[PDB]
DNA sequence: CGGCCAGTGCCAG
DNA sequence: CGCTGGCACTGGCCG
């Protein structure tokens, strides 16, 4: 086993030069540095470790180092270099699995200060390498009279860079050993720094294997990117910006501007008693002035103010105009500010008709800015992330949620507006295989969208089969459960029938329930009874969870103090799943189960396609474009191939279900089309 | 003796009035404005002959002040023949105003 | 005036 | 007590 780390001139997207590399061989216990001129030698060393059936450890190598070395090998040396997935170990992947209760900076992409809780120390030092090296650069630099530029600390190699590289390996090694010391994932009988790759995956907890495979596949997905129609979105921006301009015109005619205190630098004091009056706007006393054209005197105080135009985006402004119009809030916030959301906005009533109608313009205005913000103006807007290849390469953290679910960001391709919502079809149609032209033929590609049917209800069925002998599981397989739940709860749409149950099943209050299905707390109660009564096994399951985790707890003030017997649960693959709160214990169980099922699923799916002879990549037959929890979107070179993907996705799901001996049959539904609009 | 303006009455009551007009842009929430009000009441009785004191409440009439660059309050704009002749900002003393007036009328 | 940050509210599974 | 997440926009604070 060897630990390694490399330094390059840029991010994967445009890396073009290998600076240096360090390798620590457990077999010799020595560190070896490699400078620019040693690139071929560094690569040989890695392949030597592979020829021995060894292991190579990197910290975040699945997303950067490994795929960067392949690219750099072809560009700088005309060499074909491909480390096999089975030989690589990633401490970031490991760290995220064994310390899943903690956040991380995603290797410096996030600021540690805005992250909740504590951070694992070694991993922290690793994610801050660049910034620390940069600060040293600007320093060593300015102490020379030079000027710092862009990010010049990365354009050329240097011994300062070499030392950090060495330091990373020494820290990554320390991080490795601390993770390998967790007896729950790695049995203490084996010395994992001294065994071949086959032994590492077979003797360690199954989760270690599943997390590395998922990570290897999702890094590929990130590299495939999602075909995006820029022209369609730029033209959508124009429509919305125009509609936005008009609503502002209308609103700013209805609600006029006003003045506010600003720049007061002195407490106002009563002229007679000298008593301070904090509640009054601060003032300002001239000094000087007293023909004297100047517009000030001397002991004549005034109150500095500013002119402010109505801003529909400001909840403060809205709340201020509607009260003046006659509204009296009934719902306030912790800080005493009134609640202004679509829910209350839809129920606000006033006299002035123009003002009342204005409210809709306000709701439409906010919704439109929600769209413009995500697609065009916001920091993470689509139009800002579209790469040169006409694809958006969104980032994915395979194990960012406590439950084992993945997290998506920059931008979050997992929060794109649904087709059944304002402007969703246009947003949705903008992402799609049709927007990718084949490298050879030039013809458009096709999309294959597969989604796991009634996933978490089947997960519930599985866990309550030991209480109801498999009954819930039986009823599930009798037509769409969400549609059979819709009519039952006399609900409108199927999406809403889904929102209901999942709010119901994870302990949502009677009011919360009634709101969703949107009557009073009376409705959201008869409905909790009707369904909770139509299935008492859910009550048994809940008690076990409690009797297994909690010992007892108080309620001392606005918080919670609990005495646990054990504060985590065992996942479908044996990992520990942290339970933050007794009331959410059930959710943790089902969400975690669903997540692990979908993770093995996409893994098994791509594995079966490559087995059927298919090549993964835009230069092949299919390409993973996105994975949204229990849904995958795959681009296919021909209709024929999309037919196979779909068929194959169903085979893999049934496989997973058998793998973990699930007490509820698992199923998938696939659609073939040109984009995400038609494929979901 | 004091005139109370509105956005719609401003033009003819001020910009088309004969002689001098002393306009006060004020607001209920300002301490300095509350201090100067008393003074203005007396300045009205006294200059009843060669001056018209008129007030405009900036909250109830949001359209006029903007056109004048109101930056602080109370603001005292002295109009003559529909044109701003003078201007001073703050709670002048009864004794300082009279001067400002005398030295401008 | 752009960076930091709290308070809020919406988008998806 | 819905719970997992990301993220945008307002408004107070400060170099
Ligand atoms: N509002 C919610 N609260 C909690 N969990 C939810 C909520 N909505 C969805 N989930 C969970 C259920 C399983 C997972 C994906 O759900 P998805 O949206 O695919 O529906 P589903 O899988 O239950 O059924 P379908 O066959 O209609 O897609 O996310
Ligand atoms: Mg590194
Ligand atoms: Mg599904
Ligand atoms: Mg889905």
């Amino acid at each position: 086993m060897i630990v390694s780390d490399i330094e390059a001139n840029a991010l994967l997207e445009s890396v073009t030069k290998f600076h240096c590399g360090v390798i620590y061989d457990y077999s010799t216990a020595e560190y070896v540095s490699y400078r620019p001129s040693d690139f071929g030698a560094y690569l040989d060393a890695l392949e030597a470790e592979v020829a021995r059936g060894g292991l190579i450890v990197f910290h975040n190598g699945h997303k950067y180092d490994v795929p960067a070395l392949t690219k750099l090998a072809k560009l700088q040396l005309n060499r074909e270099f491909h480390l096999p997935r089975e030989n690589c170990i990633d401490t970031l992947v490991l760290s995220r699995l064994i310390h899943s209760n903690l956040k991380d900076t995603d290797m410096g992409l996030l600021r540690s200060g805005k992250l909740p809780g504590a951070l694992e120390a070694w991993g922290y030092r690793l994610g801050e390498m660049k910034g620390e090296y940069k600060d040293d650069f600007k320093r060593m630099l300015e102490e020379q009279g030079e000027e710092y530029v862009d990010g010049m600390e990365w354009w050329n190699f240097n011994e300062e860079m070499m030392d950090y590289n060495v330091q990373d390996v020494v820290v990554t090694k320390a991080l490795l050993e601390k993770l390998l010391s967790d007896k729950h994932y790695f049995p203490p009988e084996i010395d994992f720094t001294d065994v071949g790759y086959t032994t590492f995956w077979s003797e360690s907890l199954e989760a270690v294997d599943i997390e590395h495979r998922a990570a290897w596949l999702l890094a590929k997905q990130e590299r495939n990117g999602f075909p995006f129609d820029t022209k369609a979105i730029e033209e959508l921006y124009v429509e919305l910006a125009a509609r936005r301009s008009e609503l502002l015109r209308k609103l700013t005619e209805t609600f006029g501007s006003w003045y506010q205190p600003k720049g007061g630098t002195e407490m106002f004091c009563h002229p007679r008693t000298g008593k301070p009056l904090p509640k009054y706007p601060r003032i300002k006393t001239p000094k000087v002035g007293g023909l004297d054209t100047r517009e000030y005197v001397a002991g004549a105080p005034y109150t500095p103010v500013e002119h402010v135009v109505f801003n529909p985006s400001s909840r403060d402004h809205i709340q201020k105009k509607l009260q003046e119009a006659g509204w009296v809030p009934t719902k306030y916030t912790d800080k005493g500010a009134p609640v202004v959301d679509d829910e209350v906005l839809e129920g606000v009533r006033v006299d002035d008709p123009e003002k009342q109608a204005a409210i809709d313009l306000i709701k439409e205005y906010l919704m439109i800015q929600k769209r413009i913000g995500q697609s065009a103006e916001g920091d993470k807007a689509w139009l800002r992330y579209v790469a040169e290849d006409g694809k958006i390469h969104g980032s994915v953290n395979p194990n960012g949620a406590v439950t084992g679910r993945a997290t998506h960001a920059f931008p979050n391709l997992a929060q794109i507006p649904g087709v059944r919502s304002p402007y969703g079809e246009q947003c949705r149609a903008a992402f799609g295989a049709e927007h990718h032209l084949d490298g050879i033929t030039g013809k458009p590609w096709v999309q294959a969208g597969i989604d796991a049917s009634g996933l978490e209800l089947r997960c519930l069925a599985h866990f309550m089969a030991r209480f109801d002998n498999g009954e819930y599981a039986h009823e599930i397989l009798n037509g769409d459960i969400h549609t059979k739940n819709q009519i039952a709860a006399e609900l409108p749409t199927r999406d809403n029938a889904k929102t209901f149950i999942y709010g119901f099943l994870y302990g949502a209050g009677d009011e919360a329930i009634g709101q969703i299905v949107g009557a009073g707390k009376e409705r959201g109660k008869e409905l909790k009874k009707k369904f909770l009564e139509n299935t008492p096994a859910i009550a048994a399951l809940r008690e076990s969870i409690q009797q297994t985790l909690v010992e007892s707890s108080q309620w001392v003030a606005g918080e919670q103090q609990v005495k646990w017997k054990r504060r985590w649960i065992k996942g479908l693959d044996g990992r520990k799943v942290h339970v933050r709160s007794p009331h959410a214990a059930l959710n943790t169980l089902l969400q975690s189960a669903g997540a692990l099922i979908c993770k093995l699923w996409i893994i098994k799916t791509e594995e079966m396609l490559v087995e059927k002879g298919l090549k993964h990549g835009w230069d092949g037959d299919f390409a993973y474009m996105a994975w949204v929890h229990d849904e995958i979107q795959v681009g296919c070179r021909t209709e024929e191939i999309a037919q196979v993907v779909i068929e194959t996705a169903q085979e893999a799901m049934r496989w997973v279900g058998d793998h973990w001996n699930f007490r509820c049959l698992l199923d998938t539904e696939g659609k073939m089309g040109p984009n995400w609009a038609i494929c979901h | 003796k004091i005139i109370h303006l509105t956005d719609d009455s401003f033009d003819t009551d001020v910009l088309k009035a004969d002689g001098a007009i002393l306009v006060d842009f004020w607001a209920e929430w300002c301490g300095p404005c509350k201090m100067i009000a008393p003074i203005l009441d007396e300045i009205a009785d006294e200059y009843q002959g060669k001056l018209t004191v008129a007030k405009l409440n900036i909250d109830q009439n949001p359209g006029t002040a903007p056109k004048y660059g109101i930056r602080g309050i109370p603001t005292l704009l002295l109009f003559k023949n529909g044109e701003v002749a003078a201007t001073k900002v703050g709670a002048l003393s009864k004794g300082q105003l009279k001067e400002f007036l005398d030295a401008n009328l």
